[PDB]
């Protein structure tokens, strides 16, 4: 039983997977088996959601987070996001579940049956962490894989049904993307936008052309980069800047994933394009705005002139100006005026909310949508009582946007912590004092006193 | 205190006829009300227009009267403004607008009766809490 | 060590489990019945779900007199007919 | 070697659970306080004292169960089982809130017992009794909050009830009625608790990251012997690190650990003084200059006046259900409310 | 050696009275800026329209505040999450009316404290230390992020970030309880276990070590003089300390390993406070405390209050009173 | 304001460049023990 106790390995049971660091075959096993865990949960969770799914209820009233993901890709839904066929959901679930058996098979094999090290078995599959060449090559393979995935999204969007477009003229619908955005000014333009209000960095992407073109770009970039990393070895400055070891690489990727986690938190909280509100429920901004719209409509039906109604503070009760002058909804929702949504935009003119349009053009479907979104705001308790904390039990509801945002903030945080942990440790180990200070060679003792 | 047959006896129509709901009907009513109505009417108020509540006195002063089973069933089919003057199916869930309010599609006549009964019985249990809003929490 | 037998020994011994595979379920079942028979309600004076209010009452039976509190609670209970 | 000394012998035997003379006070009182809390929270109502359900039996969960205080009309009655109120009736006694006084009193004597235990064992083992001394802060807190505070008020009713959500209520009540967060004694308390937590964190982390390599293992816990003479971490390296990071650093270990005793213990004692003040409604509620200005000048606003508006909300909206003996009826129109809400 | 090389050697020098380092290169100017702006504002800033309703709140000393009431007031609701640096204002007077100082200070400070964490890593590396003191620091830091950045992001406005002042902090806490019922949230409860527990364990460790100090002094001098800085011998008898504690509870509830013990001392409050931070950071997206309002019901259907319903009543008072002129519609949705 | 903005932009860029180029300047080697970390 090689390296399977503290004595031989140096690592206690609670740090047991650290015993796998230079056992490439067993480590392969752990990784493939974990991949199987992920795929398993995708499929199983999908089937669970689908069994618990009433088609004539909004997805977001049913605690669904995967079916919304499938629906956004254009599978299973029609105009307005209405479920017209559940079978594709069933397929996604079943095929992931079946695939997880394969992955778990391979993982269990490599983990407790196959060659514990791969280097003496195969020079192609074996590796040394310090071998910068081989490392960048494996990196390369996987970059090619990622690029291929992004291109799979492109292909779905352009050649296999299209995507669900909440912005589709005449109402949200599945639409084929025929003219993806290729212009780099736009695509990387997103990357150079401020993350602050009214800008929102890449989180602000608000049309499917930009999304598809974005993935075209990312796919080519990843494939080219992957080939590049197969055919080269790290340059000198890179060599002198980095720590070259398993734990170090793990730390780098942990930092990356933490970043990605935070980014996704913001994505699901603000964006309503790749997270359609039809499937995920309204964003917080969306719902607040929707309340303002709702009572503007009610009060205006009662005979109120909403453009001239002065609120208690002196600001418009219904309508006011943004700091740069655009007409916007009044009340606290003044903070959310950067919100844009398919149900509100028909009321918007060059200077913002248009009073004539507001007086004459508001349609019943808009009232409906505003009411729905206002009454499904992403607020709710941990035991899933919907509404503000003071609400009485009755409505079983917490928005999928809340579940997704909170989960992924928690995970991004702990992954940042993990990055600090393993980065610091990788530095200490590479320099050689990760187990403590050498009593006979205590560095501080050879330093001049501070005073 | 118990949920008695007397508590569960509510006006069927405007002409003094009553109907006694079973306990199964009461539970069905609460479930269906939560299913199709509570998002706006939790606790007997109305979130998208708090001026109108689901208190029995309020429903009685509505036009046509809505403080009985037939009134509430009709409302769930062809809802009107408080004065009866406008049909508001286009902005309020009903069987008539099941196409644009899809949770209404699987509601049967039986279901409408259960919901109606819930709306009428619950104030008999909760008193001023029903339609009271946060003051009465 | 302080002279008692190690717990590791005891709980992994056969005799321990011969004893406790009887004594633990017995206790559990006893507590269960203490609830299911309704004895708990009567011992501790706790309201059953139908004994918080009389049918048309909506006033909490709050104790308001220190020295005749017992008689108060008793009257409150009689008020449930 | 007479009976007293034979008894002493037996009480002080080196067994799995040390007994001692102090164990005679401690174990029955601690057991009765624990058991009383568990009995009450499992089976016992609060209907007749508060108009509340408070047990598992009634449908409460871990967060909402409590052994609640007695009715306000009981005043500060010891509420003994054989007293003039319960008159020997166990059931009535439960209904009147006897378990609250039972738990608080047995609990208090249990805390005395436990601190006595700390002295007794320290004396037997040959160490200085600084653990017991430190335990005086828990005592001060329990006695000020559960005994003195309600004794200053109308009755045991306004003591904290023994329950999670019940304690949360105690907190919110103290904000609304006492403006307790404004109180400099509470603030000293907060500084002692958060400062204590900080010291705990930073000392543990510092020791763990200035360890000497005393083994070959990457898991470094085994490279310590309890009997060893040498420091297991470098105080000199620790000192230079913190000196260059924060400007100052401990250099004396004895001072460091005394300080770790001193900060949280002092914090808790101060908080105790504040609650003793709140027993008499002797609050730090207001700043008189603030109020003179605000009263005369309707454009003057600070976070202090903001918080008082919050307090006013709390009192008006919580009092009728939180204080049922008062029979408060606050008509809708008199409830303080901002716009819309 | 060239100029840049020399400069690097200085920056990363182990011999500076205060370590600089590359994290320090960012930390020092940002912390200085945040500090200077904070002091000037706290003394002399005019009232700030925090809630964007032209209802300016006075935070500074010169404008009617003492130490307890004073604050640097959060930026205007009208601004929301917009970036509002000095050069976006038409003038310093506008900048001040709209709460610009708050954004300048909290951004410079969040950056500076982040670099403080990094710098703790850096110096540990230069001194041949183990690296994880910075991980302990990550807990208070995460909390700072939670109340100055994350909660504003989730609620859509830096106007809901925690105010830089004592009373402002209490304001934040009370409004937070109103809208998220944070007391009933298990992550806040773990945070309380974290700091109550940290306090307990601080007092306990402090008192056990103090109780087992080895006699090295006379009764007329401080016992502290019995320890000398850098002595290789431990200054207390941990066998005696463990004998005591193990007898106080029972033997196996006590630590015989100093490393294990100190690791515990680090882990408990750090993890607890991590959960406090995550609690704030997730209530940022309105996943709130447990709601057991009207959870218990009798046979007829009457509501039977629990302590949770009393809590609910208090929250209601807070809710209806907070920001009394800022809401025009019935639901406070952010 | 435009002068202030340009000024701050230049300052921030200066210090950021210092940070980056600093950490690129053989930082793993800046420790007491093993320096060959390339
Ligand atoms: C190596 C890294 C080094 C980093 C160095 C520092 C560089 C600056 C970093 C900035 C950090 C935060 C700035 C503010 C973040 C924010 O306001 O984020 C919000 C933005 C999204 O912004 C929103 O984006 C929206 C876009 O939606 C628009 O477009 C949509 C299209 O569907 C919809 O139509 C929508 O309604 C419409 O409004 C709007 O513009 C909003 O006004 C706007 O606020 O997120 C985003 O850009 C992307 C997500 C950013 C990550 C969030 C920060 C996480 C930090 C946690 C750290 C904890 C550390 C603890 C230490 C221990
Ligand atoms: C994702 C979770 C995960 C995975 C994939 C692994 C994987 C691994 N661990 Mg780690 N470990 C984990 C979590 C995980 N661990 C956790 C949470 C802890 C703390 C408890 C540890 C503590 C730990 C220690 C202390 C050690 C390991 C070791 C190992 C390796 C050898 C296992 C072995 O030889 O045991 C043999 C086990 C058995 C013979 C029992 C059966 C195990 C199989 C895999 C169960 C399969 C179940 C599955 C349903 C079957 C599906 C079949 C179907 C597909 C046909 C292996 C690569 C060891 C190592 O590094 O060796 C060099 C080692 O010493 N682990
Ligand atoms: C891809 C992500 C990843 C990978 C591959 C690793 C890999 C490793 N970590 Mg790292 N780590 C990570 C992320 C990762 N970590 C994160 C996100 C954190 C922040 C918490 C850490 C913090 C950390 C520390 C402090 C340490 C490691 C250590 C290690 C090494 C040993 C791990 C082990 O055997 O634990 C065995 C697994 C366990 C003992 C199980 C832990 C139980 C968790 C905490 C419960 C989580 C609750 C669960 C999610 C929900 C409740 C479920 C319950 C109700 C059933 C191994 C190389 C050790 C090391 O330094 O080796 C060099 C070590 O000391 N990691
Ligand atoms: C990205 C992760 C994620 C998200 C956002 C969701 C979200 C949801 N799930 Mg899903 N699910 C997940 C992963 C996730 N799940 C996993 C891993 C499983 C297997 C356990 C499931 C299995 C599952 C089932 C069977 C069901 C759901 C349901 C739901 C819905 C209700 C959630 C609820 O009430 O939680 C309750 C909240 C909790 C239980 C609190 C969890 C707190 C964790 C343990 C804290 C952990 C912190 C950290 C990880 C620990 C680190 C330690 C530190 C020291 C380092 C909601 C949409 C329900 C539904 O409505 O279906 C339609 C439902 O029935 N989920
Ligand atoms: C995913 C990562 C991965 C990696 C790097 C390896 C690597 C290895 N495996 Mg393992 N294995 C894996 C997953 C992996 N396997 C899985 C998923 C299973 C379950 C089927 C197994 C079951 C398994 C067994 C039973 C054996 C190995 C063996 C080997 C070794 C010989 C490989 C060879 O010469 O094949 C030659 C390569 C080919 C014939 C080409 C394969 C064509 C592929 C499968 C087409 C699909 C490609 C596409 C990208 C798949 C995407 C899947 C993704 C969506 C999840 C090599 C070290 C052998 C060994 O260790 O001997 C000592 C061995 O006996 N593997
Ligand atoms: C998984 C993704 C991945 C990873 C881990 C790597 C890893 C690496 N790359 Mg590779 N690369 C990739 C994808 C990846 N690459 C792709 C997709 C391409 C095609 C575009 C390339 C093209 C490429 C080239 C041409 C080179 C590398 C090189 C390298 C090596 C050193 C790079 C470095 O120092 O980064 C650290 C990054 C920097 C030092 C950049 C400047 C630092 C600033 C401050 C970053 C600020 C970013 C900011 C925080 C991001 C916010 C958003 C932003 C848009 C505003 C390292 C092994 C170098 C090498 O050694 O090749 C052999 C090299 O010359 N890569
Ligand atoms: C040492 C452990 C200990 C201590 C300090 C206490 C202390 C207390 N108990 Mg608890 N109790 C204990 C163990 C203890 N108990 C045990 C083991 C049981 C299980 C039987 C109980 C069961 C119990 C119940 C059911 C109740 C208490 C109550 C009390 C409180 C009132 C007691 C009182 O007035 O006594 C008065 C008696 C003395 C102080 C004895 C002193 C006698 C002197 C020294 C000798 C003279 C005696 C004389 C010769 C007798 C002549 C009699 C003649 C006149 C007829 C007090 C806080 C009451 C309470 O908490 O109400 C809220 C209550 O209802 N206890
Ligand atoms: C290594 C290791 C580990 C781990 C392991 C793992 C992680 C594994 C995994 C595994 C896996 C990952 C597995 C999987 C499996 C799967 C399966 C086996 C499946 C099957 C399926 C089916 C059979 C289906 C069915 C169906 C259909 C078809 C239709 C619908 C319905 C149903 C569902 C019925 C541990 C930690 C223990 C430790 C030791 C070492
Ligand atoms: C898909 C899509 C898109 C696109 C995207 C893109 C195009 C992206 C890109 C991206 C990118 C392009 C990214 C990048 C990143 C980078 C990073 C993240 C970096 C990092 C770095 C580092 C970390 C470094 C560090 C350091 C320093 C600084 C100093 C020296 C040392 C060292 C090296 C350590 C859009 C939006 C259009 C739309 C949607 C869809
Ligand atoms: C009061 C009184 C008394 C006393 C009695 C007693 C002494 C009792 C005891 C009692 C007891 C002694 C009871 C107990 C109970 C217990 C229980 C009921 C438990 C439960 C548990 C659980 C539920 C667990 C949980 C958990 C945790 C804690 C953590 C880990 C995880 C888990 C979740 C598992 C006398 C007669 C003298 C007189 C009259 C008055
Ligand atoms: C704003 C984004 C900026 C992105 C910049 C990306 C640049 C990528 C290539 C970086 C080139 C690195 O070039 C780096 O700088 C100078 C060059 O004289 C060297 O300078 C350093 O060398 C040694 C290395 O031990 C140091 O001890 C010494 O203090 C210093 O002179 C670094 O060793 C070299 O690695
Ligand atoms: C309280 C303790 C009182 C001790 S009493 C003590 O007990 C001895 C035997 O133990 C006798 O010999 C002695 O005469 C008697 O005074
Ligand atoms: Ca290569
Ligand atoms: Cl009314
Ligand atoms: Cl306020
Ligand atoms: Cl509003
Ligand atoms: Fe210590």
């Amino acid at each position: 039983a090689t390296n399977r106790d503290q004595e031989s390995s140096g690592f206690a049971w609670w740090a047991g997977n650290a015993r796998l660091i230079n056992l490439s075959g067993k480590l392969l096993g752990a990784h493939v088996a974990h991949a199987g865990l992920i795929v398993f949960w995708a499929g199983a969770m999908t089937l669970f959601e689908l069994a618990h799914f009433i088609p004539e209820k909004p997805m977001y009233e049913q605690g669904l987070i995967l079916i919304p993901h499938i629906a956004t890709l254009g599978w299973g839904v029609g105009p307005g996001g209405e479920v017209v066929d559940t079978f594709p959901f069933f397929v996604v679930g079943v095929v992931h579940l079946i695939s997880s058996a394969v992955l778990g098979f391979g993982g269990v094999y490599h983990a407790i049956r196959g060659p514990e090290t791969l280097e003496e078995y195969s020079s192609f599959f074996g590796y040394d962490w310090k071998d910068k060449n081989k490392m960048t090559t494996i990196l390369g393979f996987h970059l090619i894989v990622l690029g291929i995935g992004a291109l799979l999204l492109v292909a779905k969007a352009m050649f296999f049904g299209g995507l669900y477009d909440t912005w589709a003229p005449g109402g949200g619908d599945v639409r084929v993307i025929t003219n993806p955005t290729l212009d780099p000014r736009v695509i990387f333009g997103y990357l150079l936008k401020s993350p602050f209000g009214g800008e929102g960095w890449i989180v602000s992407v608000n049309n499917l052309e930009d999304v598809v073109g974005g993935h075209i770009w990312i796919g080519l970039i990843c494939i080219a980069g992957g080939i590049w990393h197969i055919l080269t070895t790290p340059f000198g400055w890179a060599r002198r800047a980095f720590i070259w070891s398993g734990e170090a690489y793990l730390s780098y990727s942990l930092g990356a994933l933490s970043m990605m986690g935070f980014i996704a938190t913001c994505f699901v909280w603000f964006n309503n394009t790749v997270y359609p509100s039809e499937f995920y429920g309204p964003t917080g901004p969306e719902a607040s705005q929707a309340q303002a719209m709702t009572f503007l409509i009610r009060d205006q039906k009662l005979g109120a002139n909403v453009g001239s109604a002065q609120g208690p503070t002196g600001l418009g009760k219904y309508l006011m100006r943004s700091p740069t002058g655009e007409i916007i909804f009044g009340g606290e929702t003044m903070r959310f005026w950067d919100f844009r949504g398919p149900w509100l935009e028909p009321l918007r003119g060059p200077n913002g909310l248009d009073l004539n349009k507001i007086k004459n053009d508001i349609q019943p479907w808009q009232e409906r949508r505003a009411a729905e979104y206002m009454t499904h705001a992403p607020l709710g308790s941990l035991n899933s009582v919907g509404g503000v904390a003071t609400e009485i039990n009755s409505v079983n509801f917490v928005s999928p946007r809340s579940w997704l945002a909170t989960s992924h903030f928690v995970l991004a945080f702990f992954f940042l912590v993990g990055h600090l942990w393993h980065a610091g440790r990788a530095r200490a180990a590479a320099a050689g004092f990760e187990k403590g200070i050498d009593r006979e060679s205590e560095p501080v003792l050879s330093m001049p006193s501070l005073d | 205190a118990e949920l008695t047959p007397e508590v569960l006896t509510v006006p069927l129509n405007s002409e003094g006829k009553t109907i006694t709901l079973t306990e199964k009907q009461y539970l069905e009513g609460k479930r269906l009300f939560q299913y199709a109505c509570a998002s706006c009417h939790v606790g007997g108020i109305t979130k998208t227009n708090p001026s109108l509540d689901l208190r029995t006195e309020t429903l009685a002063l509505a036009t046509p009267p809505r403080d009985n089973i037939e009134g509430l069933v009709d409302y769930m089919k062809n809802p009107t403004t408080y004065d009866g003057e406008q049909e508001i199916a286009e902005v309020h869930p009903s069987l008539r607008s099941a196409d644009i309010f899809p949770k209404m599609r699987n509601l049967t006549e039986k279901d409408l009766v259960a919901i109606a009964g819930h709306i009428l019985v619950e104030p008999k249990i909760l008193g001023d809490k029903w339609g009271g809003g946060k003051v009465y929490y | 060590t302080t002279g008692e037998r190690p717990f590791s020994d005891i709980i992994t011994s056969v005799r321990y489990w011969v004893i406790h595979s009887i004594t633990i379920p017995a206790l559990f079942i006893a507590g269960w019945l203490f609830v299911s028979t309704g004895l708990a309600y009567d011992v501790f004076g706790t309201p059953r779900p139908d004994s918080y209010y009389a049918q048309e009452q909506r006033s909490i039976p709050l104790v308001t007199d220190r020295f005749e509190a017992k008689q108060q609670v008793e009257t409150f209970l009689e008020q449930l007919k | 070697r007479g009976w007293f000394d034979i008894l002493d012998d037996w009480l002080k035997r080196d067994r799995f659970v040390f007994v001692g003379w102090s164990g005679i006070l401690l174990f029955p009182c601690a057991y009765l306080a624990l058991g009383g809390w568990l009995t009450g929270t499992t089976f016992v109502t609060s209907w007749y004292t508060h108009g509340l359900a408070s047990s598992y039996l009634e449908g409460c969960n871990f967060l909402t169960v409590a052994v609640s205080t007695p009715a306000n009309s009981m005043g500060h009655s010891l509420l003994l089982l054989w007293g003039p109120e319960a008159q020997g009736d166990f059931t009535r006694w439960c209904q009147l809130g006897g378990l609250w006084t039972f738990i608080a009193l047995h609990g208090a004597f249990g805390l005395i017992g436990f601190m006595l235990r700390q002295f007794e064992i320290a004396r037997l083992v040959g160490v200085r009794p600084y653990n017991a001394i430190a335990f005086s802060a828990p005592i001060a807190v329990f006695v000020s909050v559960f005994l003195i505070y309600p004794l200053g008020q109308s009755s045991w009713f306004f003591a904290p009830s023994f329950g999670v959500a019940a304690i949360f209520r105690f907190l919110l009540f103290f904000q609304g009625f006492h403006n307790w967060t404004l109180n400099p004694f509470h603030m000293m308390g907060v500084a002692g608790v958060l400062g204590g937590a900080l010291l705990c964190a930073i000392h543990g982390a510092t020791v763990e990251n200035t360890l000497f390599q005393d083994g070959e293992g990457a898991s470094t816990f085994r490279a310590f012997n309890p009997t060893q003479a040498e420091e297991t971490y470098s105080m000199v390296t620790a000192n230079r690190f913190w000196s260059q990071i924060f400007g100052i650093a401990f250099s004396n270990k004895r001072w460091l650990h005394f300080f770790m005793l001193f900060v949280p213990v002092t914090g808790l004692w101060m908080s105790a003084i504040g609650v003793v003040g709140l027993a008499l409604n002797l609050r730090s509620y207001d700043f008189i200059s603030q109020e003179i200005r605000a009263a005369e000048d309707p454009e003057f606003e600070t976070f202090y006046t903001k918080n008082l508006l919050l307090n006013e909300g709390i009192r008006a909206w919580m009092a009728p259900q939180d204080q049922p003996h008062e029979n408060f009826v606050f008509p809708e129109e008199v409830l303080p409310r901002g716009n819309a809400l | 050696a060239n100029l840049w090389e020399r400069f690097c050697n200085w920056v990363t020098s182990t011999d500076n009275r205060l370590y600089v380092g590359w994290f320090g290169v960012i930390m020092i100017p940002t912390l200085l800026a945040a500090t200077i702006c904070f002091v000037i504002a706290f003394i002399a800033a005019p009232p700030v329209d925090i809630d964007g309703i032209r209802e300016p709140v006075s935070g500074s000393l010169l404008y009617g505040n003492n130490i307890i009431t004073g604050a640097v007031v959060p930026s205007s609701n009208a601004i929301g999450l917009h970036f509002y640096p000095i050069w976006e204002a038409a003038s310093l007077d506008e900048w001040l009316y709209n709460g610009g100082p708050y954004q300048l200070i909290i951004f410079h400070f969040l950056l500076g404290a982040s670099c403080y964490m990094g710098r703790q890593w850096e110096l540990s590396y230069r001194l041949g230390m183990r690296p994880w003191i910075c991980v302990a620091y990550s807990a208070p830091l995460a909390s700072a992020f939670a109340v100055f950045l994350i909660y504003p992001i989730g609620q859509g406005s830096f106007s809901d970030g925690m105010p830089l002042g004592i009373s402002g902090t209490f304001n934040f806490m009370i409004v937070f309880q109103a809208e998220h019922n944070i007391l009933m949230h298990p992550f806040h409860q773990l945070g309380v276990a974290g700091v109550f527990g940290g306090a307990l364990f601080c007092a306990m460790h402090g008192s056990l070590v103090t109780s087992s100090l080895i006699r090295e002094t006379t009764e007329t001098e401080s016992a502290n003089y019995g320890y000398k800085f850098g002595q290789e011998e431990e200054t207390y008898n941990i066998v005696a300390a463990h004998g005591y504690f193990g007898r106080l509870i029972f033997q196996y509830a006590s630590f015989n390993n100093s490393r294990s013990l100190h690791f515990f001392l680090a882990a408990w409050p750090v993890v607890g406070v991590w959960f406090a931070a995550l609690g704030i950071s997730t209530m940022a997206f309105n996943l709130n405390g447990f709601n057991f309002n009207h959870s218990v019901i009798d046979a007829k259907g009457n509501v039977i209050n629990t302590w949770a319903d009393i809590i609910n009543r208090a929250n209601l008072g807070m809710e209806v009173m907070h920001e009394r002129n800022a809401h025009n519609f019935p639901l406070d949705l952010a | 304001m435009e002068t202030l903005k340009i000024t701050v932009y230049i300052v921030v860029t200066f210090f950021v460049l210092l940070f980056v180029f600093g950490f690129l300047s053989g930082d793993p080697a800046r420790n007491p023990k093993r320096k060959d970390l390339e």
